[PDB]
Formats: structure tokens, sequence, C-alpha cells
């Protein structure tokens, strides 16, 4: 059928401050069909109990989902989003960079 | 300003894993107010906006009945569509639907919508006249003939011009503190050297609602459309949205670049520069 | 408010 590769952004809800509670977001969009695997990682390990939005789509029919968790960033902890989709041969990892 | 109500429905077959999943999500602008998922274990616990709870239990009952009937209708649709494309019983397929209304600041109907896509491809649409169909292919022509014979467009018209407009106006009134409030973007420009020779200027818009925004860079007052990296507008999770736009500039030329921000919550459009 | 759908 059609397949469309997801676009991935990783970012915080609020401007990041080391030691301050916040939300880490992974926004997957532009994809088709709808099945997709999304993990949030802390120092390479899967975060548990990550929540996500209800499946919806843009007016071009491409799906989007937000995955999110509460987190307290530090100078040293690494965060990322790991996404798999039928259009990806290997899972795609996007690192959290507080400047993007 | 202007407003929309839209339902986004997805039906997805999954042979050997039960009946097709049906999910319907309803929005006013960029605010979700209802969800119905056939895979929810507790329909009674499915999210509803607060300005919905106020309508009471008979409203909930009537909407639940329509969502339940829609589940069965979209499963009927998927079975028919597999046949119209000569498809095998083995594959998973997707049927999407969008329906709803656009109104102006006065609450008058601007237009209605009722359209479908199958496996990502536009299939059929109700025309702007709310009387006639556009079918993408000879499969959708079957649907069109069926819907013409059954006078379906007249039913959809009555919903779009009546129920949809009337309830969108009632939701805007009940939810006026949020739905009718535009939150302007919080804006700044950052500077990221890439080498001795160049740097990235990134113009940020944070905390805005609704999601529609225009964010552009100009060099000496010329649009830099081709040379700008514009990321998709993204949800923060607190109802608001974020966006940025970046350009690569030669070292020492930063003051020739201006970022321009248009948004409904701004009393006036912004012009920003680095520092 | 949801709309009754019709089979394709």
């Amino acid at each position: 059928m059609i397949q469309r590769t997801p676009k991935i952004q990783v970012y915080s809800r609020h401007p990041a401050e080391n030691g301050k509670s916040n939300f880490l977001n992974c926004y997957v969009s532009g994809f088709h069909p709808s099945d997709i695997e999304v993990d949030l990682l802390k120092n390479g390990e899967r975060i548990e109990k990550v929540e996500h939005s209800d499946l919806s789509f843009s007016k071009d029919w491409s799906f989007y989902l937000l995955y999110y968790t509460e987190f307290t960033p530090t100078e040293k902890d690494e965060y990322a989003c790991r996404v798999n989709h039928v259009t990806l041969s290997q899972p795609k990892i996007v690192k959290w960079d507080r400047d993007m | 300003g202007s407003h929309s109500m839209r339902y986004f429905d997805t039906a997805m077959s999954r042979p050997g894993r039960g009946e097709p999943r049906f999910i319907s999500v309803g929005y006013v602008d960029d605010t979700q107010f209802v969800r119905f998922d056939s895979d929810a274990a507790s329909p009674r616990e499915e999210p509803r906006a607060p300005w919905i709870e106020q309508e009471g239990p008979e409203y909930w009952d009537r909407n639940t009945q329509i969502f339940k009937t829609n589940t069965q209708t979209d499963r009927c649709s998927l079975r028919n569509l597999r046949g119209y494309y000569n498809q095998s019983e083995a594959g998973s397929h997707t049927l999407q639907s969008m329906y709803g209304c656009d109104v102006g600041p006065d609450g008058r109907l601007l237009r209605g919508h009722n359209q479908y896509a199958y496996d990502g491809k536009d299939y059929i649409a109700l025309n702007e006249d709310l009387r006639s169909w556009t079918a993408a292919d000879t499969a959708a022509q079957i649907t069109q003939r069926k819907w013409e014979a059954a006078r379906v467009a007249e039913q959809d018209r009555a919903y779009l011009e009546g129920t949809c407009v009337e309830w969108l106006r009632r939701y805007l009134e009940n939810g006026k503190d949020t739905l009718e409030r535009a939150d302007p973007p919080k804006t700044h420009v950052t500077h990221h050297p890439i080498s001795d020779h160049e740097a990235t200027l990134r113009c940020w818009a944070l905390g805005f609602y609704p999601a529609e925004i225009t964010l552009t860079w100009q060099r000496d007052g010329e649009d830099q459309t081709q040379d700008t990296e514009l990321v998709e507008t993204r949800p923060a999770g607190d109802r608001t949205f974020q966006k940025w736009a970046a350009v690569v500039v030669p070292s020492g030329e930063e003051q020739r670049y201006t970022c321009h921000v248009q948004h409904e919550g701004l009393p006036k459009p912004l012009t920003l520069r680095w520092e | 408010f949801a709309k009754k759908k019709y089979c394709l």
C-alpha cells in the first residue's frame, strides 16, 4: 500500500533545568501504516510506564503519536527515543539535545 | 477567531488477531475532547474534556451508541474494500475518515467535511456542496453509486449544517476560557557555531495555542524559504505547541537576519534578531 | 458530537 517513514523529534515540555522535574517527549509523525514501536531510553535502558497520546492523523492522512514521561534532567544523564516501523530496517535512535 | 470540529477515525484490520480496531478521536481546533477505542477495556473511563462532562449522561449515551454502531460500520467497510481491490484475506488494511465543520468567528458555517482514505490513499470525499461525491477510482465509484442510491449525502449534510455547527457553538461557549483563548508563542533566537566560517541561528516559538503559526527567516528582508530548516510543529503535552526555524549564516553577518512570527495570540507580529 | 457513518 503506501508506506511513509516516521519523522522523530525528541524534546522537553519545558525549558530544561538540571535538577528540575519536566517531561521528555518523543513525537513521531508523518508515518503510514499506524503500527509503530516507540521507546524512551535513559542511559541506553528502556524507561517503564511511558504514556502516549491517542492515535490521530494529519489532513494528509499521516499518523502521529506523542510518547512522554516525567524526568528530572542532569548534566550527565543521556536520553533518547528509539523508533521502529515497517519502513525501517533497523530501529532509529534520536538523542535528546536540549538545543533542538 | 475561526474554529473547527473534526473527528479523525482509524479502522485497522488484523487477520488472526481479532476484529479490526476502531478508534475515533474528536477535536475542537487542536484540543481533543473525546476518544472511543474498540480496544479500550473500560469504555466508561475513556477520556472526555471537562466542558463535555457538563452535558450529562444522555449526551454520553447517544455518543457511545454512535461510536459502537460506527465500529461495526467501519468493519463492514473494510470487508467491502478488501473485495473491491481483490485483496487477500491475509493482509492488514487501514480505513481513515475525517468529518466535521469549520465556522467563522460569528459561528456561521464556512464548510463541512466528510472524506475517506484506504491504505493511505484518498478514496471518496463529500464535495464542498454537501450534495455530491468525488471518487478516486473504480472501487470508490461503487461506494459512490451505493451512497447516491441510499441518499447518504443528504444525511451527512443534515449533520454538518445542523448537529455539527450547533454542538461546536455549544462547546465553544462551555469551554470559552480555553477553546477561545489563543496563547502567544514565547520566542527567542539561539546561535550554534558550526565552524569558524558559519553558525546556525534558530528561532524558537514555545507555549502557543492553537498550533497554526508562521515562523520565517529573512536575510536583508528577502525570504530564505529554501535555506531554512523548519521542523514540524510539535505538541508540548500541556495543550501548547512548539516550533523552530533555523538558517546557516556566515560569521559576522548575523544582524542581517530577522526572524518573523505570526500567531493569533500575538497583538502584533514579532520581529526578532540574535542578541 | 459524533456522526452516524455509512458502510463503504
